[PDB]
RNA sequence: GCGGUCCGGCCGGGAACUCAAAGGAGACUGCCAGUGAUAAACUGGAGGAAGGUGGGGAUGACGUCAAGUCAUCAUGGCCCUUACGACCAGGGCUACACACGUGCUACAAUGGCGCAUACAAAGAGAAGCGACCUCGCGAGAGCAAGCGGACCUCAUAAAGUGCGUCGUAGUCCGGAUUGGAGUCUGCAACUCGACUCCAUGAAGUCGGAAUCGCUAGUAAUCGUGGAUCAGAAUGCCACGGU
């Protein structure tokens, strides 16, 4: 799906970590009323801006891992719904049988 | 001695105790009034104890577990019959021609794919 | 069908009574699986013939019911290219089922309040042999010996 | 009989036709009675005119009648003259509040015109 | 509807205003920043507003603070069909 | 104290054959067993189009089930403790120990 | 079934029953009458929970339409290469005289509203599901235990039943549209989110020619869950009630 799209996800990906899930701090709990309410917060809510606009979990697409494709994905799996099928029939994904009831 | 039979519907079960003597109906620690709302759920479980006569003759003690008002009422009828056969042996020929001891399988019908019910098919158009 | 003949299905009778016209009556009432509320208005408004016109509750319901009963009906049988109305002489069982379903249908264009109101009045109507599921009966009856030539 | 709203209601219950008032609508109106200590299977004949005029007071509280339909077309004279993205869907006949328009605009847009 | 613990506004043009703001006005100011808020400070100032191809003056009134800047701003050329 | 252990695997012959090791191990040093316990089915289910483009109405329907087995010991010798851990059996299943 | 109780399966206890999931049995025209060509086979009866492939699913023969997909992927040929490749901000895919398809909600009394009270199945959960308690009319906020789960949480099933009111009206039917005040997710809610509160109260009174689905736990009607997903279903995939 175009190289240059899978590297926009491993990019977003290592930027968040860079600084998300440690310097969450500004909105954690500076965004959150004690004696912390002052100007202090506002510096917050500027602060959190000039940190880059990726950084953020929730410009991460969640493509598949062997073709990359945008839609029809399955977080069980971590693949696309054409790859779940392709490799479900050589039975290589473990327990995953055609259900009927 | 009690007497006990197991009986089901749609997706309820009934478990049924019967005592010698009394016109006691009790399920689920209700009286038969507060327990089934509805006149012919009042109705179904009187049913098995009016063809054979024992009304002021037999105690009997119910519970019961899933499913609606319905098909409760109706896996007590199914229970009580198993628990008269237990205790006479002889009343199954009266009761396999009143119906009562086939267990009635009909069950709900899954949804399919394309469709929109079970059965019910999305509206065709031809252009 | 072709090939499937079917038996029959069979109904409980009714609770109050032990009927199964009376119960089929109720499953004609009902809308969208409501079956409670079709018994409501099924059994206030048999009573509500009874001390307003006239007792034996449900004697009333079957001589109400002997009325708008037909005989003879039209069904149209094809030849090669023309298709006559002919005069058929209607069953047993397809005698009840038309009935009950025009006093259902006659009891729903009406002006009364409830639906178990409406309903007491076409079953009161159709004793006195008037009303309009008398005249469903009448213009059936009026077509079939209109083509008895067709016979 | 008549209210500060220079309205007439009529004789149903008191909580339904206190919603007769423009600007009065259910809670309103179960808030008008409930301040007045009337109970609201009571229609408005049967009611005093002690009981009217106390009415009218708290009614008189709100912001209720032409006075409102003044701010309310204060708020769009508003955005009509800012020329925002409000005032421009106001002057054209258009959804506001971000709808289709491709299709299913018809209570905005009137009757369809050839 | 972004709720009650602060207003929003990016951070060059909030930087951006308040040197202008000392100095008298100037230019139309350029910038991108459809999403930020109008302040009391900006009563009197020329923004230039992108709108995707070209930048539309925006001289602020009062009654304009409050609103954002995309909305004086029109994103879509339009004018009948027929 | 009862150790309680969880055995989790997407065969049931596979884990049955884990259950019947630790219940035969348990029995070999002498201990109070319950035995196996079934602890009730999990199944996932997925529903997938099939065509790479279009055609909703065509799928494939796939599951996985969760089969569960649960044996307590109550006697915990220290003959066992280390005896249950010295035991090979079978990479299909997941054991969890618990106290 | 017993002992006790706070009268809660609650505590000892029991392994009976429901249930959980492994194994086994059972249905085969097996038995019997009659019909049919000493046939096959058919109609009917008994027993049985089930009777004639018991219900439902998966399973799509040789081929047809040069059917769909070079955009999931792979790949022959051709073409671009300081650009038809790569990075960034803002916009657009949501435009709007109009026409069509599939849906949702309605046009009410077999109903609307108000108070009280019953009976489900199946699913999901760790940068998640989130009880108790407190604040808020509400969406929600604070605090915050339990749960990698037959245990904890999501999570109060709705139709139903009992009582009362409305009394056939553009209505106490309908809830579109618009004004104001908010909550949450997120760098960010203007273009262009969902939801809450107050107000507003459109069309619509059963739909021309035409046309669609369904043979039984089906149609019709009523709620619940899941994937995708920070947030964002009237769609889709599942589950039960009548
Ligand atoms: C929505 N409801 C309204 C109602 O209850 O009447 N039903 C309908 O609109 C369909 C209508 N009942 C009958 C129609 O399909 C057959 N008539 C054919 C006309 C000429 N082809
Ligand atoms: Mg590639
Ligand atoms: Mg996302
Ligand atoms: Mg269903
Ligand atoms: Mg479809
Ligand atoms: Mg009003
Ligand atoms: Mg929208
Ligand atoms: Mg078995
Ligand atoms: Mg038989
Ligand atoms: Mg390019
Ligand atoms: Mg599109
Ligand atoms: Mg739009
Ligand atoms: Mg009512
Ligand atoms: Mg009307
Ligand atoms: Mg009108
Ligand atoms: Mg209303
Ligand atoms: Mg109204
Ligand atoms: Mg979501």
């Amino acid at each position: 799906a175009k190289q240059s799209m899978k590297a926009r996800e491993v990019k977003r990906v290592a930027l968040a970590d860079k600084y998300f899930a440690k310097r969450a701090e500004l909105k954690a709990i500076i965004s959150d009323v004690n004696a912390a309410s002052d100007e202090d917060r506002w510096n917050a809510v500027l602060k959190l801006q000039t940190l880059p606009r990726d950084s953020s979990p929730s410009r991460q697409r969640n493509r598949c891992r062997q073709t990359g494709r945008p839609h029809g994905f399955l977080r069980k799996f971590g693949l696309s719904r054409i790859k779940v099928r392709e490799a479900a029939m050589r039975g290589e994904i473990p327990g995953l049988k055609k259900a009927s009831w | 001695n009690q007497y006990y039979g197991t009986g089901r519907r749609k997706s309820s079960a009934a478990r049924v105790f019967i005592k010698p003597g009394n016109g006691k109906i009790v399920i689920n620690q209700r009286s038969l009034e507060q327990y089934f709302g509805r006149e012919t759920a009042r109705m179904v479980v009187r049913q098995p104890l009016e063809l054979v006569d024992m009304v002021e003759k037999l105690d009997l003690y119910i519970t019961v577990k899933g499913g609606g008002i319905s098909g409760q009422a109706g896996a007590i009828r199914h229970g009580i019959t198993r628990a008269l056969m237990e205790y006479d042996e002889s009343l199954r020929s009266e009761l396999r021609k009143a119906g009562f001891v086939t267990r009635d399988a009909r069950q709900v019908e899954r949804k399919k794919v394309g469709l929109r019910k079970a059965r019910r098919r999305p509206q065709f158009s031809k252009r | 069908p072709r090939r499937r003949v079917i038996g029959q299905r069979k109904i409980l009778p009714d609770p109050k009574f032990g009927s199964e016209l009376l119960a089929k009556f109720v499953n004609i009432l009902m809308v969208d699986g409501k079956k409670s509320t079709a018994e409501s208005i099924v059994y206030s408004a048999l009573e509500t013939l009874a001390q307003r016109s006239g007792k034996s509750e449900l004697e009333a319901f079957e001589v109400a019911l002997e009325n708008v009963r037909p005989t003879v009906e039209v069904k149209s049988r094809r030849v090669g290219g023309s298709t006559y109305q002919v005069p058929v002489e209607v069953r047993p069982v397809r005698r009840n089922a038309l009935a009950m379903r025009w006093i259902v249908e006659a009891a729903r264009k009406r002006g009364d309040k409830s639906m178990a109101l409406r309903l007491a009045n076409e079953l009161s109507d159709a004793a006195e042999n008037k009303g309009t599921a008398v005249k469903k009966r009448e213009d059936v009856h009026r077509m079939a010996e209109a083509n008895k030539a067709f016979a | 009989a008549r209210i500060a709203g220079i309205n007439i209601p009529d004789h149903k219950h008191a909580v339904i036709a206190l919603t007769s008032i423009y600007g009065v609508g259910k809670t309103r109106s179960k808030a008008i009675l409930a301040a007045a200590g009337i109970a609201e299977d009571v229609k408005i004949s049967e009611l005093s005119e002690g009981q009217i005029d106390t009415l009218r007071d708290e009614v008189a509280k709100f912001v209720v009648e032409g006075d409102l339909r003044r701010e309310i077309s204060m708020s769009i004279k508003r955005l009509m003259d800012l020329g925002c993205y409000r005032g421009l869907r106001h002057r054209r006949g258009l959804p506001v509040r971000g709808q289709r328009t491709k299709t299913n605009a018809r209570t905005r847009k009137g009757p369809r015109k050839p | 509807r972004s709720l009650k613990k602060g207003p929003f506004i990016d951070l060059h043009l909030l930087k951006k205003v308040e040197k202008a703001v000392e100095s008298g006005d100037k230019k139309p100011l350029r910038t991108w920043s459809r999403r930020s808020t109008i302040f009391p400070n900006m009563i009197g100032l020329t923004i230039a507003v992108h709108n995707g191809r070209q930048h539309v003056p925006v001289f602020v009134t009062d009654e304009m603070v409050g609103h954002k800047l995309g909305e004086f701003a029109p994103t879509r050329t339009y004018r009948g069909h027929a | 104290q009862r150790i309680r252990i969880r055995l989790k695997a997407f065969d049931h012959r596979l884990i049955d054959q884990a259950t019947a090791e630790i219940v035969e191990t348990a029995k070999r040093t002498g201990a109070q067993v319950r035995g196996p316990i079934p602890l009730p089915t999990r199944k996932e289910r997925f529903t997938v189009l099939i065509s790479p483009h279009v055609n909703k109405d065509a799928r494939d329907q796939y599951e996985i089930r969760t089969h569960l087995r649960l044996v307590d010991i109550v006697e915990p010798t220290e003959k066992t403790v280390d005896a249950l851990m010295r035991l090979d059996l079978a990479a299909g299943v997941d054991v969890q120990i618990s106290l």
